[PDB]
């Protein structure tokens, strides 16, 4: 990446894009779970 | 009830690696070509195929059973499955894990006697007649035993007349309907009015010529003779059931040719 001279330090925003689900559930009326994810940095297949 | 539980959820493997090996019949080349992402995530399924949790489904399987039958009301069916899920989700294990399957897999096969109950109306027509008869007088009357034929003739209606021909109770006094609409409710503690004439030959109040003309088509040599009144009685009631049927088909033909009209010179 190469930008020209600006006198404020400015700040690349690049964003890696990728999926990013979220997959609620709903079980037993009262709970409900989430099970993340984003592939391309990862997280909580929880 | 259990269809509808799988017409209700979970959305096979035989039928997926017969389509990923291409042995199907009408399009072979259909998994060849999805999009290389898809043909790598139906390939490790049936190579390892992935557990599943079958509880919801055959607790749904239960539900929808007893909101088919009468107990759990339609909109109640968010309380008790909730509850029913909590229960076998405590205390779940092989035990009831299994208890439940069998449940599942035998009350839509006991079934039968539900149908059974339809069948011959042996819910609240033979139990209920059965009972009334036993409420009856001694079965030997005065005057006739034609007596006999004729509450024979009542047992043979209600058996074969599954429409709905309950016997309800309400209270001493057991009453006849002739079909849910009940727009022939006839009382039949209320025939002990003939009691009487069970053997002769204008006191019938016409709740008991409700009742004749309620069972009539059901007799034929039976209640017999110049036994009077109930004799003919019966034999007029079938003649003009009979006369009946043929001035209903002629007007309708008189009205399909084409206003009182016919009324009148059918009436």
């Amino acid at each position: 990446f190469e930008v020209d001279p600006m006198d404020e330090p400015t700040l690349l925003y690049v964003l890696f894009e990728v999926f990013d689900v979220v997959r609620i559930h709903q079980p037993h009326r009262g709970v409900i779970e989430a099970v993340y994810l984003r592939t391309p940095f990862s997280a909580g297949n929880a | 009830p259990a269809m509808l539980a799988a017409l209700q959820s979970q959305p096979d493997w035989a039928a997926a690696m017969d389509r990923i090996l291409a042995l199907t019949t009408r399009n072979p080349e259909a998994f060849r070509q999805q999009p290389q992402a898809n043909r790598f995530s139906a390939i490790l399924e049936a190579v390892v195929p992935s557990r599943t949790n079958p509880t919801h489904e055959k607790v749904l399987a239960i539900v929808n059973a007893l909101t088919e039958s009468k107990a759990i009301r339609k909109d109640e069916a968010g309380l008790i499955y909730n509850a029913l899920l909590e229960r076998v989700a405590r205390y779940n294990s092989t035990n009831v894990q299994a208890n439940l399957d069998r449940l599942t897999t035998d009350v839509r096969e006991a079934v039968a006697q539900r149908e059974r109950f339809m069948h011959d109306t042996n819910l609240g027509s033979q139990v209920a007649l059965n009972a009334f008869l036993s409420t009856l007088p001694a079965n030997v009357p005065r005057g006739q035993e034609d007596y006999v034929s004729f509450i024979s003739a009542l047992r043979l209606l209600v058996a074969e007349v599954p429409q709905s021909e309950v016997y309800q109770s309400g209270p001493d006094y057991f009453f006849q309907t002739s079909r849910q609409g009940l727009q022939t409710v006839n009382l039949t503690q209320a025939f002990k009015n003939l009691q009487g004439m069970w053997g002769v030959r204008s006191l019938l109040t016409p709740n008991t010529r409700l009742l004749l003309l309620l069972i009539a088509p059901f007799t034929n040599s039976s209640t017999i003779s110049r036994d009077s009144y109930l004799g003919h009685l019966i034999t007029l009631y079938r003649e003009a059931i009979g006369q009946t049927q043929v001035d209903e088909q002629t007007f309708q033909e008189i009205t399909s040719v084409s206003d009182t009209g016919s009324l009148e010179a059918t009436l």
